């Protein structure tokens, strides 16, 4: 699944 | 900062009819081909309940009377046919752009047939009088439409000071509203007068609806 | 099947730290994103932040300087601390989980009220309201602080026919009332009691409604 960092979702 | 704008601020819909609510984002909430825009229902005394996730997907346990659509910046939630349990405030929420936010809410009111209030009036308890205060209470229950005004009188003259009022939100089962009005006096003032009256104006009567008791 | 429940003080003094705990049952906090959200008296909802399954955090910039979200996976709990509070931090606080199934806040606690005020905790006075085939009775609950007070009738066995009205604040004291409507053939022949709880003052009061 996507991962969230600092409010935004990304693959890695 | 990103904002979500909901419109309209509120709306009143008859049972069986369609409600359409809009949420516009000031910039795209999409990423990875998803729109990170979700819709919640919230009623008083309860947490928000997730209805629609990623713009268009129904959450498990939500009926297909609910649907959402949109992408990027413009989104809609539709409830069709509306039911009495749908009286609530609806919010959009986005979780892909810092900072995460909610829209300002849209309150849905359900229309129904007019219903006159059941009015009941209550004198000060002996318990309260021992503390030197005196509250007279009127409940004005299960009425529709929501608009109601209460005036108090003491020995036939209006009394404005000392009145505290509270209103319920719309009932999820019968689509009515209720109201409590309390007139607080000192026990000394209370004992200077005889007759205490709550008078309600409501669309169901062209004359005041009156309850009284005599000290 | 996951369940979340918030707990902690209902009243915090201005300038001190607000702390709440979220206790999670039926799943483990080492998957998912574990959030705090709050709803202001005006009803606006504000996102506060998360701690993720890895221990990483995300905070709303409006709060980043004053907030910390931490966890204890041996208790399956996570925690909010909000420093230097003001009366502007009075709100209902909720914990909620986001799973990657929906990427949305998909399971929520019931929420807990926190008031920030220098006003003093004050227990309630509970006054009976007594006066056809239907009869309405009530309880008037006056003089207490902070919210919440809850009301039940006959310990929850009279449930339909009840209206409990939002509390109103005047001069740092709340008033709330609740009405219940029953057949006149049931009262006063059978007892009707309102059960008032004010957890902030560690108080429960039962008032039976006797005829005047």
């Amino acid at each position: 699944q996507l991962i969230n960092t600092n409010g935004s979702w990304h693959v890695n | 900062n990103i904002v979500l704008t909901q419109s309209p601020v509120s709306l009143a819909v008859s049972l069986g009819q369609r409600a359409t609510i809009s949420c516009r984002a000031s910039e795209s909430v999409d990423g990875y081909g998803n729109s990170f825009l979700h819709w919640f229902q919230q009623k008083p005394g309860q947490p928000p309940k997730l209805l629609i996730y990623l713009a268009s997907n129904l959450n498990s346990g939500v009926p297909a009377r609910f649907s959402g659509s949109g992408s990027r910046t413009d989104f809609t939630l539709t409830i069709d046919p509306v039911e009495a349990d749908d009286a609530a405030t609806y919010y959009c929420q986005q979780n892909n752009v810092d900072p995460w936010t909610f829209g300002g809410g849209t309150k849905l009111e359900i229309k129904r047939a007019d219903a006159a209030p059941t009015v009941s009036i209550f004198p000060p308890s002996s318990e309260q009088l021992t503390s030197g205060g005196a509250s007279v209470v009127c409940f004005l229950n299960n009425f529709y439409p929501k608009d109601i005004n209460v005036k108090w009188k003491i020995d036939g003259s209006e009394r404005q000071n000392g009145v505290l009022n509270s209103w319920t939100d719309q009932d999820s089962k019968d689509s009515t509203y209720s109201m409590s009005s309390t007139l607080t006096l000192t026990k000394d003032e209370y004992e200077r007068h005889n007759s205490y009256t709550c008078e309600a104006t409501h669309k169901t009567s062209t004359s005041p609806i009156v309850k009284s008791f005599n000290r | 099947e996951v369940q979340l429940q918030e707990s902690g003080p209902s009243l915090v003094k201005p300038s001190q730290t607000l702390s709440l705990t979220c206790s999670v049952t039926g799943d483990s906090i080492t998957s998912g994103y574990w959030n705090w959200i709050r709803k202001f008296p005006g009803n606006k909802l504000e996102y506060m932040g998360y701690i993720s399954y890895s221990g990483s955090t995300y905070y709303n910039l409006s709060l980043r300087s004053r907030i910390s979200i931490t966890r204890d996976t041996s208790k399956n709990q996570y925690y909010l601390q909000l420093n230097s509070v003001t009366t502007e931090d009075t709100a209902t606080y909720y914990c909620a989980l986001i799973t990657t199934t929906t990427y949305a806040m998909d399971y929520w606690g019931q929420g807990t009220s926190v008031t920030v005020s220098s006003a003093k905790t004050t227990p309630p006075s509970v006054y009976p309201l007594a006066p056809n085939s239907m009869v309405t009775l009530g309880c008037l609950v006056k003089g207490y602080f902070p919210e919440p007070v809850t009301v039940t009738w006959n310990s929850g066995s009279l449930s339909s026919g009840v209206h409990t009205f939002p509390a109103v604040l005047q001069s740092d004291l709340y008033t709330l009332s609740s009405s219940v409507t029953v057949p006149s053939s049931t009262w006063p022949s059978e007892t009707v009691t309102c059960n008032v709880a004010h957890p902030a003052s560690s108080t429960k009061v039962d008032k039976k409604i006797v005829p005047r």
